[PDB]
């Protein structure tokens, strides 16, 4: 789980 | 000048190979804007640790044709120092509303 970039 | 930065010597924030959990234990306590960079679980790709709200963030570093960044079109940076570099005098809530701090303090600065 990452933080969404875009 | 920038040049006085610590961003400059790369050991001040690379932390390797180190995993999430040890990214994590490095940053507690730390101060809104303190980071690191890593290898993600992501074989071949990067993470960037980031203390915001003092909670620590995860963000993937791509690795592109043209280049590292968080996302398109935006993966534009030759080395993971020119993506510290840029994201030093940059906030990240250009990629996300919650993540409106600079990469200001190298963890080991």
């Amino acid at each position: 789980d990452y933080m969404n970039m875009t | 000048g920038s040049e006085d930065l610590p961003h400059h010597d790369e050991k001040t924030w690379n932390v390797g190979s180190s995993n999430r959990n040890k990214a994590e234990n490095l940053l507690r306590g730390k101060r809104d804007g303190t980071f690191l960079v890593r290898e993600s679980s992501k074989q071949g790709c990067y993470a960037c640790s980031v203390v915001v709200d003092g909670e620590v963030k995860h963000c993937v570093i791509n690795k592109t044709a043209t280049g590292y960044g968080f996302a398109e079109p935006y993966n534009l940076y030759s080395s993971l120092k020119e993506l510290v570099l840029h994201y030093q005098h940059t906030s990240l809530v250009q990629h996300n509303d919650s993540l409106n701090v600079t990469l200001a303090y190298p963890v080991y600065a």
